[PDB]
């Protein structure tokens, strides 16, 4: 009685992974060159899983690829892996004046050059308290970032190619996993800033109704807990030292940039967080944490200890990489804050084997002001929480948690009363 | 809007096919792969419709009878009590089978047309 | 389109014009016009559509010309009106009605 | 003044073609206007005879002539012409010529027909023999 | 020859449409991009003809009336007295408007073809 | 009673619009490899089109393509960084044009120094001390000098630029076309004629000749900052010789990295030069001033050498046999014409091995010497001239050789072509409705 | 099987066209070039059939008369004594000529379709 | 008659064409040949079809060659260069009589201010003396070429691969089991993919290839030119068991910031020579049958097998990759015989190991193969031979055949000889009696 009828344009989709293109509205402006809507789907329930979202894996790969490509046509700091005769400028040893014998652009002409290095960028060689070497230069290649290439995070949008669409969850309190009952279709994500940090999430999006605490499994205690704030906390960071940049020529048009001198006094870099705003934010965080860990004491402690890359608050302020001591923020029991910071010029983001980047110094003074929009916490009748999560993916899941990519399948079949009627 | 009828019943969703049908193609190495793949998806759908008799049609009927083994529900409780997502899930194990039968039907029609051109 | 005159004659006295009138085979939206078939002259149009005055008509003649009932009157006769006032269809075949033969 | 300028063969053998012409005086033959022939049946009645649409080289004719109707026009000549077949004595009517300008009215058509406004002085047929 | 009729009138030039049509497909990474782009332009035009209901045709009539505001010239002064370059320039400001009307007409035609019967 | 016309869609309409796209390259060596496509003109009757040789994106694409190919060709080859050392140079013979320079360089085996000798031209070395013996390479302390690949030929060959499908190239067939404005004889081609990518600074060599007369083209002819391109209708032969019979040696500076230099010169040392026939040049200048007087009415035309000093700015440079010659053109552009005058020249040349053809920052290329003697014969097919400003309100115009960047040479062959995109769709009225 | 009729006569082989059509009409730099070429060949064959008025057909008659210059052999020998390989080799020099005539005929037919008052 | 042109789409017509083939397979080869194969490949036999083949003009061989060169070059780019090791070595014999040497050298390490005295073990074939001091040596070609260390994480082991035509193209196969590689073939079938071909690299004997199905087939472009390689395809394989008995350890020397050179640390037990064992009776029978087939082309002549005339081991020894090591075996006990045609009826070949090799004779390049610890054993199937016949023997009754062919293409023609790529031309026209008729 019934016959097969083919319908093209059927409003169905299936989960799929594809390559999304980047559209901006500098490495990011150049890469995300495509210039930059929302259809609400009634009676549509869609399962989301922010920890299985391949948009995060693509974003991670895109950040690493863009940084790696940007540093290829730049100065490789291999002739500087020599003994450094370093003397204190001052604190009292944080910044040293290092003298070394380096062959310049003319072969057979060796010069005695001076450069300024931070304590964290050098390692002792001998027991004479004067001979230092660049950190990890014997096991890795240190590439100087090109001063004309900016890595400043800007808003970018990830957009699906034709034939694919991005589904967005409009439930303001969605926990990152399971069915979402208010789903809409978009072509591009909101503007996401690829901000790099290790403990606090800066310049991200805020929750609109409440602080939302998301975890793959709140009873596992091996998972990162992502806390999305509904109100930001301003963090004002500065490097008060007034530096003047100097250029050391190490090859035929290949120059190493350092600090020629510091004008005025040497002062410690620091970040200022309002005490009242932090205390209220932390109280609200505890109020939400007690919903998952009921009738427990909530204690915030500093991380277990180790290299600043994993136990300090790392961020790029104004081209310099700050490593701030966040202990004053995570030292409390629940039932102005000035954070000292160190500056490190030789860094290894994403823990690559055999590679490192040198950030050249910026003359003058540095000031920046960022919005703290979320936290990464790890859980150790008292619950112990410490700052810090997993790798960089945790800083992007917090933005991509509401999106999934699906493939559109417009072709389908159904029975009806009519036949081909040739 | 695009996929706006996704939560609607099949009977209502089938009345807005132009909205979704015209979205694919609006009708360095990674960029070329994405462009080539989008073109290939467009052509794959046009080729599949060309194999079938449904060339240039949003809704087209066939001569393949409906098999009660694929779904034993009647038109009531399919077109007015199910969405297309639920329908596609319900018969997903038979989608390729149905597609092959559709092709076979068109091939038989071609044979009849070929028979009508014997020595012609 | 098989219109015919209603005004069998209209040889009105000066400044006391009688109306021309005709009726269509069927009602239409406009699709009709009047012309002045003056003696020894071309029957130049008098009212281009629905008794609306023709360009350079140089006459006061007008009417509502509702439905199939067409008419035209200037409310004043003159030597210029000494012509047969004819109406015609402007749909299907352009059939002409008998003229009113006003000759006023 | 885009006047029509009618002409005719006048005297003719019975059952001859009703040859006639009408120049597009001070006007283009190829224009957004419909050119038409009409005749007066010895003043007993007026009737349309034929028309041709210069805008698209279209043509139509009255059922009274039917198969005998003919119409043509040319831009090179800047004139319209006609020659209806079998012009018997009954066809010895006065021959009128007029152009009905086309207008871009909201007619759901490229242009609507107007009432004929530009009329020729005309010429009479004498097809009886 | 290719574009040989470019200086010809629209009427005469309409008799060589296959000459220009063939040259759209047959006529390091940068050259692969050039080939992909040529394919994309071809498909763009085919999709545009598709939504207009003109697939597979060189000359395709529509049901959209011509508006005298776009051009009030007679057909003889278009097909026999003007070239296609002059025509495309003359109505350039209305090209997108005309295209939209064509699509709208086809959409109405689709409604009159696919929604005539219940579920058929 | 209505006049009804309908829209009809026509696909394959012979219309086009100006467009910029990627062009490919065909040819019958860097150019044979790059222009790998193996190598059809339709005259368009009653077609008038607007051309503008100074807004032609084919020139910009040719410029970028030449620079990209040149730079790519030099990547997999020997860098000369180890040679940026103090050189102990003594005059080889002129009076010091070629020097025999000794230096201490690490050889193909590491941690082993070898004293080596090499032959350098005066233009390639700079004094670095007051001892009259210590020299350094002209720019090695600020740039990377890459040795040209000894097995890669840069000799220009005819190439053809071709449009992709969906595009076409329109050619202007007006033999006296001035490069801008309407052209009434237009033909459609898929590929351009064979263009040789010859690199020169003042005279255009091995180009195309005008078919009827000398054609002088300029964007304005009133703006002294614009280049005047003079296309000749008859070529002038220029025979350039490098008479020194060089014996080449190859010294290794790394694991398979060989530096090529002249090992010895057999016979005497003689000056490189170019020979231009005096009568042909004098006739060429006569006809050029006859055409220039049409744009600069009742003016005296004086040719002078250009200013600037630097050989790369004021001398005529070219690649002859693989060597880069810089010739003194003063004898060609030192004359006064008043319009009433009816109607061998040996140009001395220098050789420069370290060049930077497109003024790249931090980069340079070293042309290795070629042994034996070098001879070439080129055809002068056009000139680049500029005018001096400050000559308003006087009766004499001053013209000097030279122009802008390399685009003016490439613009001298592509001036008659433009790329257009084909727009196969169009609509038109007709009295025929869709039968539905 | 695919090309199984290659050694068969033209008559016998023309009854199996669906066997080859079903394979030809279905489906870093090196792989992209292979994909682009496959797309270009598909689109070129579809365009050529479209401009011949043969869309969707395996056997498509035309209004172009056969010229004895191309082949003066009778149908009995062409269809029962020859294979398609031999036939295509025999008329290779005239294939492009034949194609151009087909295109001219199809274009004229479409033009004729807009001058036909009965069909308008 | 009144005949009309009719268009037929899908005609079984093809023409010779050269296109890009893609690689499929069921490691550089597993990564490159990422496309899966057909789990049940189809083949259609074309009856009454005669097709000309020419194995010496087959562009599938040229493409296979280019793909081998491309993958080896790409696979050696992200790896350690050995330029820092081109220094004078102080080498002392470990043992033969000095085949393996313990070489010490002064090399600048990742810190530019310090030099270390490192020790490494090298084979005699990789070390060249440069002085009259018996202990002073350098690497065989470090002053003329750039030696790149192969990455230890990248395997080059040959695996079966299939070359597949893109849509619109097909591969024709010759099913004549005794086809000589050229001319018409009357049993032709159509396939989409070739059989599994292993990209095995060797210089004299073809290993792990396909066997003939009915008899030994000897193919040559022209048997009388003496400038063409004779490819002998066996119908029964001969097992060759190759061993490197030294039990080695691996040591890592740091020569730069993350650039590790791998060499042999210690050798455990006694030093013994690498060798290959070929069964004597099977080889003797193989040579007998080869002579029987060769006598069909060289009628009434004596066939003598000799070793190649001389030169570098790359051209006079049997070279192969066994376990990742490159063996150069003295195949002189296999090709040292005289046969007259009436001869009705363990061979241990010494082998050398060479760590620095230059495959395909690339100018200015070389590869270093890191040593593999433990012992290496391989068992390969000899499936064919490359022979060259000496010229100048036209006036004598004896022909001289020596092992070794031309370049590497000869090792792949032996597998691709039965395939050709064609383009499908589905659109044809023919006269009929039926007109368009609107
Ligand atoms: C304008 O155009 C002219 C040509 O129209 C160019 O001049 C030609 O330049 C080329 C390249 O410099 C010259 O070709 C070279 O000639 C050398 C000498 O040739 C003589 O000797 C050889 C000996 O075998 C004879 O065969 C030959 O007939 C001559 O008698 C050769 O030695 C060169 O060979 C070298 O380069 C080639 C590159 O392919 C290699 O294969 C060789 O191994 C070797 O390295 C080369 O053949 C040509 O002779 C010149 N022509 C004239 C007429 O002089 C101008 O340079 C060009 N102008 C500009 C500005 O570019
Ligand atoms: C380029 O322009 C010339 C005109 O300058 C074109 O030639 C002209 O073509 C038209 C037809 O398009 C000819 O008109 C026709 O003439 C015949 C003569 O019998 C007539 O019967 C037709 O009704 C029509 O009037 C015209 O005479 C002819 N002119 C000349 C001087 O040859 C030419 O075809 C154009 N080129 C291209 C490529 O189109
Ligand atoms: C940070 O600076 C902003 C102004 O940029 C100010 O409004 C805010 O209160 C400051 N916060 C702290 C903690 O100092
Ligand atoms: C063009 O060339 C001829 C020789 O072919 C020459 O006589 C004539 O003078 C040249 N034209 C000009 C303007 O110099
Ligand atoms: C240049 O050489 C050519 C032959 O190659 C000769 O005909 C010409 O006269 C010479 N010209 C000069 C100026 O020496
Ligand atoms: C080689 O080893 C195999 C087993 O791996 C054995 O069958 C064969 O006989 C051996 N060959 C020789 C020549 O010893």
């Amino acid at each position: 009685e019934l016959w097969v009828t083919v319908y093209y344009g059927v409003p169905v989709w299936k989960e799929a992974t594809t390559t999304l293109f980047c559209a901006s509205d500098n490495v990011w402006a150049t890469h995300c060159c495509v210039p930059t809507q929302e259809v609400v789907l009634e009676n549509v329930t869609e399962n989301f899983n922010m920890w299985k979202n391949n948009m995060v894996e693509q974003m991670h790969e895109d950040i690493i690829s863009l940084w790696d490509q940007s540093l290829k046509p730049c100065v490789k700091l291999t002739p500087l892996c020599v003994t450094l005769n370093c003397t204190d400028l001052g604190e009292k040893g944080e910044i040293k004046n290092c003298s070394f014998n380096i062959t310049t652009s003319v072969r057979d002409k060796m010069q005695k050059e001076y450069a300024t290095f931070y304590k964290l960028d050098i390692v002792p060689i001998d027991n004479d308290n004067n001979s230092y070497r660049l950190i990890n230069c014997n096991t890795s290649v240190i590439t100087q970032a090109c001063p004309k290439v900016s890595f400043e995070p800007i808003p970018i949008h990830y957009c699906a190619p034709a034939g694919f669409a991005i589904l967005k969850c409009n439930n303001k309190t969605f926990n990152g996993t399971g069915p979402c009952t208010n789903v809409s279709t978009v072509q591009c994500t909101h503007g996401i800033r690829p901000v790099v940090s290790t403990q606090l999430l800066l310049n991200g999006s805020l929750a609109e109704e409440e602080i939302v605490i998301r975890s793959e499994n709140f009873t596992d205690n091996g998972k990162t807990i992502i806390v999305q704030l509904n109100e930001s906390v301003e963090i004002n960071c500065t490097r008060p030292n007034n530096n003047t940049r100097k250029s050391i020529h190490i090859g035929p048009g290949r120059a190493f940039y350092t600090t020629g001198q510091i004008i005025g006094n040497i002062r410690q870099a620091h970040c200022n967080i309002s005490r009242a705003k932090w205390n209220n934010t932390l109280h609200k965080i505890v109020k939400k944490l007690r919903e998952q860990f009921r009738n427990k004491t909530i204690v915030f402690k500093q991380s277990s200890g180790g290299d600043p890359e994993i136990v300090m608050h790392s961020f790029n302020c104004g081209g310099e990489f700050f490593y701030c001591n966040s202990t004053q923020l995570f030292n409390s029991t629940w039932y102005n804050i000035t954070l000292p910071c160190r500056i490190k010029q030789i860094i290894n983001l994403w823990q690559e084997v055999g590679k490192a980047m040198y950030a050249p110094p910026i003359g003058g003074q540095i000031r920046c002001s960022s919005n703290i929009t979320g936290l990464l916490l790890t859980r150790d009748t008292t619950e112990i929480f410490r700052p810090g999560g997993g790798d960089m993916r945790d800083n992007w899941r917090s933005e991509l948690y509401k999106y999934k990519v699906v493939k559109i399948e417009p072709l389908g079949v159904a029975p009806t009363k009519c036949k081909r009627r040739v | 809007g695009f996929l706006g009828a996704a939560g609607s019943t099949m009977g209502a969703a089938s009345m807005t096919l132009t909205v979704q049908a015209r979205q694919l193609l609006s009708g360095g190495i990674k960029q070329l792969q994405a462009r080539v793949l989008a073109v290939e998806h467009y052509l794959k759908d046009q080729q599949l419709l060309g194999i079938w008799g449904c060339s240039g049609k949003l809704i087209c009927t066939t001569a393949v009878p409906w098999n009660a083994t694929w779904s034993n529900k009647t038109l009531d409780n399919i077109w007015n009590n199910m969405t297309w997502m639920e329908w596609e899930k319900e018969i997903s194990n038979y989608t390729n089978l149905i597609y092959n039968l559709i092709e076979e039907s068109q091939n038989q029609q071609e044979k009849n047309e070929t028979e009508n051109l014997t020595l012609c | 389109x098989x219109x015919x005159x209603x005004x069998x004659x209209x040889x009105x006295x000066x400044x006391x014009x009688x109306x021309x009138x005709c009726x269509x085979x069927x009602x239409x939206x406009x699709x009709x016009x009047w012309x002045x078939x003056x003696x020894x002259x071309x029957x130049x149009x008098x009212x281009x559509x629905x008794x609306x005055x023709x360009x350079x008509x140089x006459x006061x003649x007008x009417x509502x010309x509702x439905x199939x009932x067409x008419x035209x009157x200037x409310x004043x006769x003159x030597x210029x009106x000494x012509x047969x006032x004819x109406c015609x269809x402007x749909x299907x075949x352009x059939x002409f009605x008998x003229x009113x033969x006003x000759x006023x």
